[PDB]
Protein backbone atom coordinates (compact mmCIF):
# COMPACT_ATOMS: atom_id res chain seq x y z
CA UNK A 1 0.00 0.00 0.00
CA UNK A 2 1.00 3.53 0.03
CA UNK A 3 1.94 5.45 3.16
CA UNK A 4 0.58 8.40 1.74
CA UNK A 5 -3.00 7.52 1.51
CA UNK A 6 -2.92 6.24 5.34
CA UNK A 7 -1.56 10.07 6.90
CA UNK A 8 -3.96 11.86 4.69
CA UNK A 9 -7.27 9.65 5.29
CA UNK A 10 -6.26 9.44 9.42
CA UNK A 11 -6.24 12.96 9.39
CA UNK A 12 -9.05 13.59 7.13
CA UNK A 13 -11.25 10.78 9.64
CA UNK A 14 -9.55 12.32 12.45
CA UNK A 15 -11.01 15.85 11.72
CA UNK A 16 -14.85 14.65 10.27
CA UNK A 17 -15.00 12.98 13.61
CA UNK A 18 -15.41 16.69 15.58
CA UNK A 19 -17.58 18.11 13.40
CA UNK A 20 -19.89 15.04 11.74
CA UNK A 21 -22.81 15.35 14.71
CA UNK A 22 -25.12 13.96 13.21
CA UNK B 1 21.11 -1.63 -33.50
CA UNK B 2 21.30 1.74 -31.59
CA UNK B 3 20.51 5.42 -31.96
CA UNK B 4 22.48 7.35 -34.62
CA UNK B 5 21.90 10.57 -36.77
CA UNK B 6 20.78 9.40 -39.88
CA UNK B 7 19.04 6.12 -39.58
CA UNK B 8 15.87 4.37 -38.29
CA UNK B 9 15.35 1.68 -35.65
CA UNK B 10 12.21 0.76 -35.13
CA UNK B 11 10.62 -1.65 -32.35
CA UNK B 12 7.44 -3.65 -32.80
CA UNK B 13 5.86 -6.52 -30.82
CA UNK B 14 7.29 -10.13 -32.24
CA UNK B 15 3.58 -10.70 -32.70
CA UNK B 16 2.88 -8.15 -35.40
CA UNK B 17 4.05 -8.38 -38.91
CA UNK B 18 7.55 -7.01 -38.60
CA UNK B 19 8.82 -8.56 -41.23
CA UNK B 20 6.39 -6.98 -43.51
CA UNK B 21 7.59 -3.45 -41.58
CA UNK B 22 10.98 -3.94 -42.52
CA UNK B 23 9.90 -4.22 -46.24
CA UNK B 24 8.17 -1.21 -45.98
CA UNK B 25 11.41 0.33 -44.76
CA UNK B 26 13.89 -1.04 -47.48
CA UNK B 27 11.84 0.84 -49.46
CA UNK B 28 12.19 3.93 -47.70
CA UNK B 29 15.61 3.11 -47.96
CA UNK B 30 15.62 2.46 -51.59
CA UNK B 31 14.17 5.83 -51.95
CA UNK B 32 16.20 8.29 -49.39
CA UNK B 33 19.32 6.32 -48.87
CA UNK B 34 17.80 6.41 -45.49
CA UNK B 35 18.62 2.81 -43.69
CA UNK B 36 15.48 1.58 -41.51
CA UNK B 37 16.07 -0.88 -39.05
CA UNK B 38 13.59 -2.99 -37.56
CA UNK B 39 13.35 -5.08 -33.82
CA UNK B 40 11.26 -7.08 -32.23
CA UNK B 41 12.59 -6.65 -28.24
CA UNK B 42 11.16 -8.95 -25.35
CA UNK B 43 8.70 -6.79 -22.94
CA UNK B 44 10.06 -3.66 -25.24
CA UNK B 45 7.28 -1.74 -23.67
CA UNK B 46 8.60 -2.33 -20.45
CA UNK B 47 12.15 -1.89 -22.18
CA UNK B 48 11.44 1.34 -23.61
CA UNK B 49 11.47 3.91 -20.40
CA UNK B 50 13.88 1.93 -19.07
CA UNK B 51 16.15 2.74 -21.84
CA UNK B 52 15.54 5.82 -23.73
CA UNK B 53 17.29 7.65 -21.56
CA UNK B 54 20.47 6.13 -21.39
CA UNK B 55 20.33 6.31 -25.58
CA UNK B 56 19.21 2.58 -26.00
CA UNK B 57 15.66 3.17 -26.57
CA UNK B 58 14.28 3.02 -30.94
CA UNK B 59 13.74 5.61 -32.77
CA UNK B 60 9.81 5.02 -33.14
CA UNK B 61 8.21 2.88 -30.76
CA UNK B 62 4.87 0.52 -31.82
CA UNK B 63 2.49 -0.57 -29.06
CA UNK B 64 -1.14 -0.29 -28.44
CA UNK B 65 -2.26 3.27 -27.84
CA UNK B 66 -2.46 2.50 -23.88
CA UNK B 67 0.82 2.30 -22.79
CA UNK B 68 1.60 5.76 -24.06
CA UNK B 69 0.39 8.87 -22.25
CA UNK B 70 2.62 7.07 -19.23
CA UNK B 71 5.38 7.57 -21.65
CA UNK B 72 4.63 11.38 -23.02
CA UNK B 73 3.70 12.30 -19.11
CA UNK B 74 7.68 10.59 -18.74
CA UNK B 75 8.81 13.30 -21.31
CA UNK B 76 9.65 10.17 -23.82
CA UNK B 77 7.82 10.84 -26.54
CA UNK B 78 8.15 13.98 -29.60
CA UNK B 79 4.26 16.06 -30.29
CA UNK B 80 3.67 14.62 -33.66
CA UNK B 81 2.78 17.15 -35.76
CA UNK B 82 0.63 16.12 -38.81
CA UNK B 83 -1.34 18.75 -40.82
CA UNK B 84 -4.69 18.46 -41.22
CA UNK B 85 -5.05 17.24 -44.26
CA UNK B 86 -2.90 14.11 -43.28
CA UNK B 87 -5.50 13.88 -40.35
CA UNK B 88 -8.63 13.66 -42.50
CA UNK B 89 -6.59 10.51 -43.90
CA UNK B 90 -7.73 8.46 -40.51
CA UNK B 91 -10.53 8.02 -38.94
CA UNK B 92 -11.44 10.81 -35.87
CA UNK B 93 -11.80 8.02 -33.15
CA UNK B 94 -8.49 6.98 -33.70
CA UNK B 95 -6.74 10.08 -33.26
CA UNK B 96 -8.57 10.75 -30.28
CA UNK B 97 -6.66 7.38 -28.58
CA UNK B 98 -3.55 8.79 -29.06
CA UNK B 99 -4.22 12.54 -27.97
CA UNK B 100 -2.77 13.32 -24.42
CA UNK B 101 -3.04 16.40 -22.61
CA UNK B 102 -4.81 17.65 -25.36
CA UNK B 103 -1.60 16.89 -27.65
CA UNK B 104 -1.17 13.98 -30.47
CA UNK B 105 1.58 11.83 -29.27
CA UNK B 106 1.64 9.26 -31.73
CA UNK B 107 0.59 7.83 -35.40
CA UNK B 108 -2.86 5.37 -34.93
CA UNK B 109 -2.23 2.42 -37.32
CA UNK B 110 -4.52 -0.25 -36.59
CA UNK B 111 -8.10 -0.68 -34.39
CA UNK B 112 -7.45 -4.45 -32.34
CA UNK B 113 -9.88 -6.67 -30.67
CA UNK B 114 -10.22 -9.72 -29.67
CA UNK B 115 -12.20 -12.36 -31.53
CA UNK B 116 -13.08 -16.27 -30.94
CA UNK B 117 -11.31 -18.06 -33.41
CA UNK B 118 -12.85 -21.67 -33.84
CA UNK B 119 -11.93 -24.85 -35.70
CA UNK B 120 -15.00 -25.76 -38.06
CA UNK B 121 -14.18 -29.09 -38.91
CA UNK B 122 -14.06 -30.15 -34.79
CA UNK B 123 -16.66 -27.65 -34.27
CA UNK B 124 -19.63 -26.38 -37.00
CA UNK B 125 -21.64 -24.43 -34.06
CA UNK B 126 -19.27 -22.74 -31.78
CA UNK B 127 -21.03 -21.98 -27.74
CA UNK B 128 -22.56 -18.55 -27.72
CA UNK B 129 -22.09 -18.92 -23.77
CA UNK B 130 -19.04 -19.07 -21.66
CA UNK B 131 -21.62 -21.91 -19.72
CA UNK B 132 -21.48 -24.01 -22.37
CA UNK B 133 -17.96 -24.47 -23.01
CA UNK B 134 -17.43 -27.26 -19.77
CA UNK B 135 -19.98 -29.55 -21.47
CA UNK B 136 -18.28 -29.03 -24.69
CA UNK B 137 -15.23 -29.67 -23.16
CA UNK B 138 -16.55 -32.95 -21.78
CA UNK B 139 -17.84 -34.06 -24.97
CA UNK B 140 -14.31 -33.38 -26.95
CA UNK B 141 -12.32 -34.64 -24.12
CA UNK B 142 -13.76 -37.65 -24.96
CA UNK B 143 -12.55 -37.46 -28.76
CA UNK B 144 -8.87 -36.73 -27.25
CA UNK B 145 -9.40 -32.60 -27.86
CA UNK B 146 -10.34 -29.95 -25.89
CA UNK B 147 -12.48 -27.10 -26.21
CA UNK B 148 -10.93 -23.90 -25.46
CA UNK B 149 -7.16 -22.68 -25.15
CA UNK B 150 -5.88 -19.19 -25.03
CA UNK B 151 -3.25 -17.08 -23.55
CA UNK B 152 -3.65 -17.25 -19.31
CA UNK B 153 -0.52 -14.98 -18.78
CA UNK B 154 -1.67 -11.65 -20.22
CA UNK B 155 -4.58 -10.09 -18.77
CA UNK B 156 -5.38 -9.00 -21.90
CA UNK B 157 -7.12 -12.46 -22.99
CA UNK B 158 -8.89 -12.86 -19.61
CA UNK B 159 -10.07 -9.15 -19.17
CA UNK B 160 -13.33 -9.46 -22.01
CA UNK B 161 -14.63 -11.90 -19.12
CA UNK B 162 -14.16 -10.39 -16.26
CA UNK B 163 -15.59 -7.60 -17.63
CA UNK B 164 -18.58 -9.08 -19.52
CA UNK B 165 -20.91 -8.72 -16.19
CA UNK B 166 -19.61 -5.39 -14.78
CA UNK B 167 -15.77 -5.06 -14.27
CA UNK B 168 -14.04 -2.49 -15.36
CA UNK B 169 -10.86 -0.35 -15.63
CA UNK B 170 -11.53 3.20 -14.05
CA UNK B 171 -14.93 4.98 -14.46
CA UNK B 172 -15.50 7.37 -17.25
CA UNK B 173 -17.31 10.56 -15.66
CA UNK B 174 -18.46 12.69 -18.64
CA UNK B 175 -14.73 14.13 -20.01
CA UNK B 176 -12.21 12.22 -18.19
CA UNK B 177 -11.28 8.96 -15.82
CA UNK B 178 -11.44 8.70 -12.13
CA UNK B 179 -8.48 6.98 -11.12
CA UNK B 180 -10.24 7.23 -7.65
CA UNK B 181 -13.10 4.49 -8.90
CA UNK B 182 -11.28 1.45 -10.18
CA UNK B 183 -13.82 -1.80 -11.29
CA UNK B 184 -11.84 -4.71 -10.60
CA UNK B 185 -13.53 -6.18 -7.77
CA UNK B 186 -16.98 -5.69 -8.34
CA UNK B 187 -19.60 -8.59 -8.55
CA UNK B 188 -19.38 -8.73 -12.30
CA UNK B 189 -15.36 -9.04 -11.84
CA UNK B 190 -15.57 -11.57 -9.43
CA UNK B 191 -18.37 -13.65 -11.74
CA UNK B 192 -16.40 -13.95 -14.30
CA UNK B 193 -12.63 -14.89 -12.54
CA UNK B 194 -14.61 -17.11 -10.54
CA UNK B 195 -15.85 -18.45 -13.83
CA UNK B 196 -12.08 -18.90 -14.90
CA UNK B 197 -10.94 -20.58 -11.75
CA UNK B 198 -13.82 -22.90 -12.17
CA UNK B 199 -12.78 -23.92 -15.62
CA UNK B 200 -8.98 -24.70 -14.16
CA UNK B 201 -10.54 -26.27 -10.96
CA UNK B 202 -13.17 -28.50 -13.27
CA UNK B 203 -9.71 -28.97 -15.34
CA UNK B 204 -11.66 -27.47 -18.38
CA UNK B 205 -8.06 -24.94 -18.91
CA UNK B 206 -4.82 -25.02 -17.41
CA UNK B 207 -3.16 -22.13 -15.34
CA UNK B 208 -0.16 -22.78 -17.10
CA UNK B 209 -1.41 -22.01 -20.60
CA UNK B 210 0.07 -19.25 -22.35
CA UNK B 211 0.46 -17.56 -25.87
CA UNK B 212 2.78 -20.50 -27.59
CA UNK B 213 1.30 -23.18 -25.72
CA UNK B 214 -2.42 -21.95 -26.78
CA UNK B 215 -1.21 -20.83 -30.29
CA UNK B 216 0.56 -24.35 -31.25
CA UNK B 217 -2.52 -26.09 -29.45
CA UNK B 218 -5.07 -24.67 -31.48
CA UNK B 219 -2.99 -24.57 -34.73
CA UNK B 220 -2.21 -28.32 -34.91
CA UNK B 221 -6.21 -29.14 -34.04
CA UNK B 222 -5.36 -29.98 -30.64
CA UNK B 223 -8.29 -27.35 -29.39
CA UNK B 224 -11.35 -26.68 -30.98
CA UNK B 225 -11.48 -22.78 -29.90
CA UNK B 226 -8.66 -20.29 -28.82
CA UNK B 227 -9.19 -16.52 -28.25
CA UNK B 228 -7.02 -14.12 -30.55
CA UNK B 229 -6.54 -10.74 -32.45
CA UNK B 230 -5.54 -10.26 -36.42
CA UNK B 231 -2.38 -10.78 -36.14
CA UNK B 232 -2.82 -14.58 -35.25
CA UNK B 233 -5.16 -15.00 -38.63
CA UNK B 234 -1.50 -16.05 -40.49
CA UNK B 235 -0.07 -19.11 -38.91
CA UNK B 236 -3.52 -19.87 -38.61
CA UNK B 237 -3.68 -19.70 -42.78
CA UNK B 238 0.05 -21.56 -42.94
CA UNK B 239 -1.24 -24.40 -40.44
CA UNK B 240 -4.22 -24.81 -42.90
CA UNK B 241 -6.94 -25.35 -40.00
CA UNK B 242 -10.65 -24.57 -41.34
CA UNK B 243 -10.91 -21.93 -38.98
CA UNK B 244 -13.67 -19.26 -38.60
CA UNK B 245 -13.73 -15.80 -36.44
CA UNK B 246 -16.81 -14.92 -34.40
CA UNK B 247 -18.05 -13.07 -32.13
CA UNK B 248 -16.55 -13.96 -28.17
CA UNK B 249 -19.23 -16.17 -26.02
CA UNK B 250 -21.66 -14.34 -23.93
CA UNK B 251 -21.33 -14.23 -20.11
CA UNK B 252 -24.26 -14.23 -17.55
CA UNK B 253 -26.33 -13.38 -21.03
CA UNK B 254 -24.08 -9.94 -21.24
CA UNK B 255 -21.52 -9.79 -24.19
CA UNK B 256 -17.63 -10.20 -23.71
CA UNK B 257 -15.88 -6.97 -23.58
CA UNK B 258 -12.97 -7.00 -24.87
CA UNK B 259 -10.40 -3.97 -24.48
CA UNK B 260 -9.44 -2.46 -27.60
CA UNK B 261 -6.44 -1.36 -28.34
CA UNK B 262 -5.05 1.10 -31.17
CA UNK B 263 -2.01 -0.36 -32.51
CA UNK B 264 0.44 3.01 -32.89
CA UNK B 265 3.73 4.63 -33.64
CA UNK B 266 5.30 7.37 -31.50
CA UNK B 267 8.56 9.17 -31.64
CA UNK B 268 11.22 8.80 -29.21
CA UNK B 269 12.04 12.26 -27.54
CA UNK B 270 15.85 11.52 -27.51
CA UNK B 271 15.78 10.53 -31.18
CA UNK B 272 17.62 12.97 -33.20
CA UNK B 273 15.79 11.85 -36.65
CA UNK B 274 12.49 13.03 -35.35
CA UNK B 275 11.98 14.68 -38.94
CA UNK B 276 12.95 11.43 -40.65
CA UNK B 277 10.48 9.68 -38.57
CA UNK B 278 7.76 11.81 -39.44
CA UNK B 279 8.37 11.35 -42.99
CA UNK B 280 8.60 7.15 -43.08
CA UNK B 281 5.11 6.89 -40.90
CA UNK B 282 3.18 9.49 -43.30
CA UNK B 283 4.47 8.90 -46.33
CA UNK B 284 5.32 5.27 -46.54
CA UNK B 285 3.69 3.50 -43.57
CA UNK B 286 0.30 4.66 -43.59
CA UNK B 287 -0.50 4.57 -47.06
CA UNK B 288 -2.58 1.79 -49.09
CA UNK B 289 0.83 0.17 -50.02
CA UNK B 290 2.64 0.52 -46.70
CA UNK B 291 -0.43 -0.87 -45.01
CA UNK B 292 -0.86 -3.74 -47.07
CA UNK B 293 2.76 -4.60 -46.82
CA UNK B 294 2.56 -5.40 -42.97
CA UNK B 295 -0.71 -6.48 -42.98
CA UNK B 296 0.61 -9.36 -45.96
CA UNK B 297 2.75 -10.54 -43.43
CA UNK B 298 0.47 -10.43 -40.67
CA UNK B 299 -2.98 -8.74 -40.04
CA UNK B 300 -3.44 -5.50 -38.83
CA UNK B 301 -7.07 -5.87 -37.93
CA UNK B 302 -9.06 -2.53 -38.60
CA UNK B 303 -6.95 0.23 -40.00
CA UNK B 304 -6.69 3.82 -39.26
CA UNK B 305 -6.39 4.79 -42.97
CA UNK B 306 -9.43 5.47 -44.27
CA UNK B 307 -8.85 4.20 -47.95
CA UNK B 308 -7.41 0.40 -47.33
CA UNK B 309 -9.60 0.57 -44.10
CA UNK B 310 -12.77 0.41 -47.05
CA UNK B 311 -11.07 -2.94 -48.61
CA UNK B 312 -10.23 -4.70 -45.57
CA UNK B 313 -13.92 -3.87 -43.97
CA UNK B 314 -15.19 -6.62 -46.76
CA UNK B 315 -13.26 -9.62 -44.93
CA UNK B 316 -15.56 -11.45 -42.39
CA UNK B 317 -12.80 -11.64 -40.27
CA UNK B 318 -12.57 -8.05 -40.03
CA UNK B 319 -16.46 -7.29 -39.76
CA UNK B 320 -16.17 -9.94 -36.81
CA UNK B 321 -13.31 -8.25 -35.40
CA UNK B 322 -15.26 -5.11 -35.43
CA UNK B 323 -18.21 -6.73 -33.95
CA UNK B 324 -16.46 -7.33 -30.82
CA UNK B 325 -14.74 -4.53 -30.78
CA UNK B 326 -17.98 -2.65 -30.76
CA UNK B 327 -18.91 -4.53 -28.04
CA UNK B 328 -15.93 -3.51 -25.96
CA UNK B 329 -14.01 -0.15 -24.82
CA UNK B 330 -11.46 1.53 -26.56
CA UNK B 331 -8.49 1.54 -23.51
CA UNK B 332 -7.62 4.55 -21.56
CA UNK B 333 -4.53 5.92 -22.25
CA UNK B 334 -3.78 7.70 -19.15
CA UNK B 335 -0.28 7.17 -17.41
CA UNK B 336 -2.33 4.88 -14.27
CA UNK B 337 -3.04 2.03 -17.38
CA UNK B 338 0.14 0.18 -16.50
CA UNK B 339 -0.28 -0.09 -12.89
CA UNK B 340 -3.66 -1.29 -13.56
CA UNK B 341 -2.56 -3.93 -15.78
CA UNK B 342 0.23 -5.41 -13.55
CA UNK B 343 -2.36 -5.36 -11.11
CA UNK B 344 -5.03 -7.34 -13.05
CA UNK B 345 -1.89 -9.42 -14.21
CA UNK B 346 -1.46 -10.41 -10.54
CA UNK B 347 -4.46 -11.18 -10.11
CA UNK B 348 -5.84 -13.37 -12.48
CA UNK B 349 -2.10 -15.77 -12.34
CA UNK B 350 -2.72 -15.83 -8.76
CA UNK B 351 -6.67 -16.72 -8.56
CA UNK B 352 -5.93 -19.21 -11.74
CA UNK B 353 -3.06 -21.11 -9.64
CA UNK B 354 -4.49 -21.16 -6.50
CA UNK B 355 -2.28 -19.00 -4.72
CA UNK B 356 -5.26 -16.78 -3.60
CA UNK B 357 -8.89 -16.78 -4.08
CA UNK B 358 -10.54 -14.72 -6.70
CA UNK B 359 -11.98 -12.30 -3.41
CA UNK B 360 -8.74 -11.89 -2.15
CA UNK B 361 -7.18 -11.85 -5.53
CA UNK B 362 -9.31 -8.64 -6.53
CA UNK B 363 -9.27 -6.81 -3.24
CA UNK B 364 -5.19 -7.02 -4.09
CA UNK B 365 -5.70 -5.62 -7.43
CA UNK B 366 -8.39 -2.85 -6.34
CA UNK B 367 -5.67 -1.78 -3.73
CA UNK B 368 -2.82 -1.92 -6.52
CA UNK B 369 -4.71 -0.61 -9.62
CA UNK B 370 -6.15 2.88 -7.42
CA UNK B 371 -2.21 3.06 -5.38
CA UNK B 372 -0.21 10.99 -4.59
CA UNK B 373 -1.79 14.03 -2.25
CA UNK B 374 -0.04 14.24 1.18
CA UNK B 375 -1.72 15.17 4.30
CA UNK B 376 0.75 18.64 4.07
CA UNK B 377 -0.87 19.42 0.71
CA UNK B 378 -4.47 19.13 1.94
CA UNK B 379 -3.92 20.67 4.54
CA UNK B 380 -2.78 23.88 2.79
CA UNK B 381 -5.87 23.12 0.66
CA UNK B 382 -7.93 23.37 3.71
CA UNK B 383 -6.11 26.71 4.56
CA UNK B 384 -7.22 27.97 1.24
CA UNK B 385 -10.58 27.24 1.67
CA UNK B 386 -10.29 28.97 5.10
CA UNK B 387 -9.31 32.09 3.20
CA UNK B 388 -11.78 32.21 1.10
CA UNK B 389 -14.13 31.54 3.17
CA UNK B 390 -13.05 34.40 5.43
CA UNK B 391 -12.85 36.86 2.75
CA UNK B 392 -16.58 36.20 1.91
CA UNK B 393 -17.46 36.28 5.34
CA UNK B 394 -15.93 40.18 5.26
CA UNK B 395 -18.24 41.64 2.97
CA UNK B 396 -21.33 39.64 4.11
CA UNK B 397 -21.04 40.25 7.63
CA UNK B 398 -40.10 39.45 11.20
CA UNK B 399 -41.20 35.82 11.12
CA UNK B 400 -38.38 33.97 9.60
CA UNK B 401 -36.59 37.13 8.16
CA UNK B 402 -33.37 36.47 10.14
CA UNK B 403 -30.68 34.02 8.22
CA UNK B 404 -28.35 32.18 10.16
CA UNK B 405 -24.82 33.49 9.19
CA UNK B 406 -22.38 32.05 7.09
CA UNK B 407 -19.39 30.06 9.30
CA UNK B 408 -16.43 27.99 8.40
CA UNK B 409 -16.77 24.52 10.01
CA UNK B 410 -13.11 23.67 9.61
CA UNK B 411 -13.83 21.46 6.23
CA UNK B 412 -16.41 23.78 4.51
CA UNK B 413 -17.95 27.78 3.93
CA UNK B 414 -21.62 27.27 5.02
CA UNK B 415 -23.42 30.39 3.05
CA UNK B 416 -26.44 32.54 4.56
CA UNK B 417 -28.85 29.99 5.89
CA UNK B 418 -33.05 30.87 5.01
CA UNK B 419 -34.38 30.48 8.54
CA UNK B 420 -36.29 27.11 9.21
CA UNK B 421 -34.41 25.53 6.07
CA UNK B 422 -32.13 22.73 5.36
CA UNK B 423 -28.93 23.84 4.11
CA UNK B 424 -26.73 21.67 1.36
CA UNK B 425 -23.35 22.57 0.36
CA UNK B 426 -21.33 20.25 -2.30
CA UNK B 427 -18.88 18.18 -0.82
CA UNK B 428 -15.98 20.02 -1.45
CA UNK B 429 -13.44 19.41 -4.40
CA UNK B 430 -10.62 20.59 -2.17
CA UNK B 431 -10.81 17.37 0.12
CA UNK B 432 -9.31 14.62 -2.37
CA UNK B 433 -10.93 11.93 0.07
CA UNK B 434 -15.02 12.98 -0.60
CA UNK B 435 -17.48 12.24 -2.39
CA UNK B 436 -17.65 14.70 -4.63
CA UNK B 437 -20.98 14.24 -5.89
CA UNK B 438 -22.82 14.32 -2.59
CA UNK B 439 -23.76 17.29 -0.18
CA UNK B 440 -23.18 17.84 3.73
CA UNK B 441 -26.54 19.17 5.50
CA UNK B 442 -26.97 21.93 8.09
CA UNK B 443 -30.47 22.97 9.23
CA UNK B 444 -31.00 26.71 9.95
CA UNK B 445 -33.79 27.08 12.76
CA UNK B 446 -36.55 29.72 12.45
CA UNK B 447 -35.01 32.61 14.53
CA UNK B 448 -31.69 32.24 12.11
CA UNK B 449 -29.45 30.55 14.55
CA UNK B 450 -27.88 27.10 12.93
CA UNK B 451 -29.46 24.05 14.72
CA UNK B 452 -27.41 22.73 17.83
CA UNK B 453 -26.71 18.86 18.60
CA UNK B 454 -29.00 17.90 21.79
CA UNK B 455 -27.25 18.18 24.60
CA UNK B 456 -23.96 19.86 23.57
CA UNK B 457 -22.95 22.96 22.07
CA UNK B 458 -21.94 21.43 19.00
CA UNK B 459 -23.61 22.71 15.57
CA UNK B 460 -25.81 19.87 13.79
CA UNK B 461 -23.98 18.77 10.47
CA UNK B 462 -24.19 15.48 8.43
CA UNK B 463 -21.68 15.20 6.23
CA UNK B 464 -22.37 11.32 5.91
CA UNK B 465 -22.55 11.64 1.81
CA UNK B 466 -19.46 13.43 2.30
CA UNK B 467 -17.54 10.47 3.33
CA UNK B 468 -19.60 7.66 1.72
CA UNK B 469 -16.98 5.75 -0.22
CA UNK B 470 -14.63 5.17 3.26
CA UNK B 471 -16.28 2.21 4.53
O1 LIG C 1 -2.10 -8.18 -21.06
C1 LIG C 1 -1.92 -6.83 -20.66
C2 LIG C 1 -1.44 -6.01 -21.86
O2 LIG C 1 -2.57 -5.92 -22.73
C3 LIG C 1 -2.40 -5.16 -23.91
O3 LIG C 1 -1.36 -5.76 -24.67
C4 LIG C 1 -1.72 -6.52 -25.80
C5 LIG C 1 -1.52 -5.69 -27.06
O4 LIG C 1 -2.43 -4.61 -27.05
C6 LIG C 1 -1.81 -6.52 -28.31
O5 LIG C 1 -1.41 -5.77 -29.45
C7 LIG C 1 -1.11 -7.88 -28.29
O6 LIG C 1 0.22 -7.74 -28.64
O7 LIG C 1 -1.13 -8.50 -27.01
C8 LIG C 1 -0.84 -7.75 -25.86
C9 LIG C 1 -1.16 -8.68 -24.70
O8 LIG C 1 -0.11 -9.60 -24.64
C10 LIG C 1 -1.99 -3.74 -23.59
O9 LIG C 1 -1.79 -2.99 -24.78
C11 LIG C 1 -0.71 -3.77 -22.75
O10 LIG C 1 -0.35 -2.46 -22.39
C12 LIG C 1 -0.93 -4.60 -21.49
O11 LIG C 1 0.30 -4.62 -20.79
Amino acid sequence: KSIQDLRRRFFLHHLIAEIHTA
Amino acid sequence: AKIEEGKLVIWINGDKGYNGLAEVGKKFEKDTGIKVTVEHPDKLEEKFPQVAATGDGPDIIFWAHDRFGGYAQSGLLAEITPDKAFQDKLYPFTWDAVRYNGKLIAYPIAVEALSLIYNKDLLPNPPKTWEEIPALDKELKAKGKSALMFNLQEPYFTWPLIAADGGYAFKYENGKYDIKDVGVDNAGAKAGLTFLVDLIKNKHMNADTDYSIAEAAFNKGETAMTINGPWAWSNIDTSKVNYGVTVLPTFKGQPSKPFVGVLSAGINAASPNKELAKEFLENYLLTDEGLEAVNKDKPLGAVALKSYEEELAKDPRIAATMENAQKGEIMPNIPQMSAFWYAVRTAVINAASGRQTVDEALKDAQTNAAAVMTKEEQIFLLHRAQAQCEKRLKEVLRYRGRPCLPEWDHILCWPLGAPGEVVAVPCPDYIYDFNHKGHAYRRCDRNGSWELVPGHNRTWANYSECVKFLT
